[PDB]
């Protein structure tokens, strides 16, 4: 019934400064009697259970610092963090507690702001023991790049296909606050011996020209 | 204080049923609502339904009326949720919470449910060398690709864990009803191939351990 | 390969380090030391010293866990040693040595600071040691500014990886070990003094390095205009993408004139055009006002010579 639209998708701001999160509802969540907005903000640490921060669109939960300020009314609600720190890196959700069924928001992911860094692309040919038992799988790595916006594209000496292309993105590092990415080209030994060039391209904001690493069979 | 302990992970087959537990210790269990939340990767949070262990028992969601029946035990403090007709889209993390007037604010530990019909197989690991024809500048990147294993937990350690800096392990990806991941490590060219580099992969489900060196 | 090393004992008094009995002359007997190194690291570093190289700076202090701490610094090596006692006999205990004390890495490239260490326990230590073998060590890498400041690596933003090992594991005699530091994508804000500290349950040793960053400039020459009709002198010489702001001196020369191929140009010339690019590097535009070309200067060509610490001794030329 009630739709909870969270904005934006995922912002990455540096620590210290104030960040803001918006939440829009499909209908009014403000009760006429006992004038409170039945809406709650939840925070979930990476790989853990969510904990409530603000309920009734205001009045923070006990144990939560005063930097988390919840405001808004009607259909538009806002959660502001005056001084972001390392203990605030998580994802937040806005949930309506007014009508059934209870609905949550899409969730805004909080990352750490950094300078742009080009990915470290390195391609790898299939192993010898893999060919004798199974097929052939090409491996391409993209290590330590900012931001997380990245796209990979393969090419087989002119041809190109998305079949057998399984990627894997990592979360933000807990040390250098960078992102990594891997990509595999799972094939068989049969159709691998009939092609020569195998390249792994990318598309990042740092360089206008893609990073191309290829090798001949 | 109040606390909610849930059952362990449930790895089952499609089409079957699953019942999980949720013990509530620290308050009057028959005096508050117990809600169930589903968190599936890529779909956020979803409310399944609440149950009051007293008079007015259950109240289900529109899309969770046939699936996920709710029962409670007033004798021994426990809340149950009986899942039925498990499909591949039912793989998520299920939390039990103590609902209130303004929300939950009291969550459980969580129960991971995974559904598939693949048997328990050992992993197949393969080293990943840059090859002889390469331009190794300063640092050389090595890999340890592990394909063709099921469950989920697998630990990977370089040189028995002595070399953990600059190591990037990627999350598992299911492929042909078998998962697959890879691990990367950056070492200087003055060390490799001057010194041996070995990846040790341990699978606690099949109880296996494989130590493979990276050779050119 | 010097056999004796002059040094200053601070608390400064003159002293000597000897790697058969030299006649002790104008030296106090407490600072005339016959050195014996079971680890063989300091003596090997002194033997591998370049021939004819200047005398390295040396300092000697009193350490408190006798204990003499020797810091030998040079633009070739950096060494820190702990000693243990008419010539006083001394035995080397711990040594931290690096043969890359002044590494110059290009901007944007990865830096690899190398370090080695050697440990020789005293007789009183090994006799009261029930240890299984080599002790567990720690290796800290920090950035220094007249004291201490930011610890970067250990066993940490922007990467900075540290590795350290022995790969000997022989429960007997002195131990040798390697230690490396990797700094990815060196930015101009990361240049300066670095400090490597080896901390053993026995004690601490420290060595100092100076990581400097350079960037070769791009030189180009072309005629100048002013959009006119007539011709007021005006020449140009563009310098692009350089980081060392100091040591830059623009010079002009006429090659192939009626008086050799090394004659500096005459006339007006000015330099003030510089721009800060979006990467920290800078650019420059040189200008020349040559006299009217005579018939005797036919076939010659003007050129602007550029000198910078990021360039060889001959610099770069563009005609
Ligand atoms: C230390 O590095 C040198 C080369 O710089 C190498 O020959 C030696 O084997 C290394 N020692 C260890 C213990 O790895």
């Amino acid at each position: 019934d009630i739709v909870m639209t969270q904005s934006p998708s995922s912002l990455a701001m540096s620590v210290g400064q104030k960040v803001t999160l918006s939440c829009k509802s499909s209908q009014s969540l403000l009760n006429s009697i006992n004038q409170k907005n039945y809406l709650a903000w939840y925070q979930q640490k990476p790989g853990q259970s969510p904990k409530m921060l603000v309920y009734f669109a205001s009045t923070r939960e006990s144990g939560v610092p005063d930097r988390f300020i919840g405001s808004g009314s009607g259909t538009d609600f806002t959660l502001t963090i005056s001084s972001v720190q390392a203990e605030d890196l998580a994802d937040y959700f806005c949930q309506q507690h007014y009508s059934t069924p209870l609905t949550f928001g899409a969730g805004t992911k909080l990352e750490l702001k950094r300078a742009d860094a080009a990915p470290t692309v390195s391609i790898f040919p299939p192993s010898s023991e893999q060919l004798t038992s199974g097929g052939a799988s090409v491996v391409c790595f993209l290590n330590n790049f900012y931001p997380k916006d990245i796209n990979v594209k393969w090419k087989i000496d002119g041809s190109e296909r998305q079949n057998g292309v399984l990627n894997s993105w990592t979360d933000q590092d807990s040390k250098d606050s960078t992102y990594s990415m891997s990509s595999t080209l799972t094939l068989t030994k049969d159709e691998y011996e009939r092609h020569n060039s195998y390249t792994c391209e990318a598309t990042h904001k740092t360089s206008t020209s893609p990073i191309v690493k290829s090798f001949n069979r | 204080q109040v606390q909610l302990q849930q059952s362990g992970a449930e790895l089952v087959r499609p089409g079957t049923s699953v019942k999980m537990s949720c013990k509530a210790a620290g308050y009057t269990f028959t005096n508050y609502w117990i809600g169930w939340i589903k968190q599936r990767p890529g779909h956020g949070l979803e409310w399944i339904g609440d149950i009051y262990p007293g008079g007015g028992y259950t109240n289900y969601n529109e899309k969770f009326k046939v699936k996920a029946t709710l029962t409670a035990d007033t004798s021994s403090v426990t809340a149950y949720m009986q899942l039925s007709s498990l499909t591949s889209e039912d793989s998520a993390i299920y939390y039990c919470t103590r609902e209130g007037n303004y929300g939950f604010a009291y969550w459980g530990q969580g129960t991971l449910v995974t559904v598939s019909a693949a048997k328990t197989t050992p992993p197949s690991v393969y080293p990943l060398a840059p090859g002889s024809a390469a331009q190794t500048n300063s640092m050389v990147t090595l890999g340890c690709l592990v394909k063709g294993y099921f469950p989920e937990p697998v630990t990977v350690t370089w040189n028995s864990g002595s070399l953990s800096s600059g190591v990037h392990t990627f999350p598992a990806v299911l492929q042909s009803d078998l998962y697959t991941l890879s691990s990367s490590v950056t070492v200087p060219s003055s060390t490799w191939p001057s010194e041996t580099v070995t990846c040790n992969v341990a699978h606690p489900a099949s109880s296996t351990k494989v130590d493979k060196k990276i050779v050119p | 390969g010097p056999a004796v090393i002059e040094c200053w004992f601070v608390e400064k008094r003159p002293g000597a380090l000897l790697l058969e009995p030299p006649p002790r002359p104008d030296l106090d007997p407490e600072l005339y030391l016959s050195v014996h190194d079971p680890a063989g690291a300091l003596q090997a570093a002194f033997r591998r010293y370049p021939r004819g190289a200047p005398a390295p700076h040396c300092e000697m202090s009193r350490f408190v866990p006798a204990w003499l701490m020797v810091s030998i610094s040079s633009p070739v090596l950096s060494l820190s040693s702990l000693l243990r006692p008419l010539i006083t006999m001394a035995t080397v205990v711990l040594t931290v040595l690096t043969h890359t004390p002044a590494p110059r890495v290009r901007l944007g490239q990865d830096a690899l600071l190398d370090l080695s260490f050697a440990y020789m326990p005293p007789t009183s230590e090994a006799a009261s040691s029930l240890a299984p073998g080599p002790p567990p060590f720690g290796l800290e890498w920090r950035r220094q500014h007249l004291g201490k400041g930011h610890l970067l690596l250990a066993a940490a933003q922007e990467g900075a990886v540290a590795f350290a090992a022995w790969d000997d594991d022989e429960p007997w005699g002195p131990w040798t070990g390697n230690g490396t530091f990797w700094l990815p994508r060196v930015q101009p804000f990361q240049e300066g003094t670095y400090l490597a500290t080896i901390h053993l349950p026995y004690l601490q040793g420290q060595v100092t390095l100076e990581l400097a960053v350079y960037k070769p400039p791009k030189v180009s020459l072309m005629p100048a205009t002013l959009a006119p009709g007539e011709a007021p002198p005006e020449l140009l010489c563009l310098v692009s993408h350089f980081y060392p702001s100091g040591g830059l001196e623009v010079e002009w020369e006429l090659r192939g004139g009626p008086g050799g191929r090394s004659q500096k140009a005459e006339g007006q010339r000015w330099l003030s055009a510089l721009r800060h690019h979006s990467d920290g590097s800078v650019s420059l535009s040189g200008h020349l006002q040559p006299p009217p070309v005579t018939t005797e200067q036919h076939g010659a060509r003007y050129a602007c010579r550029i000198h910078h610490p990021s360039l060889p001794a001959s610099g770069r030329s563009a005609e």
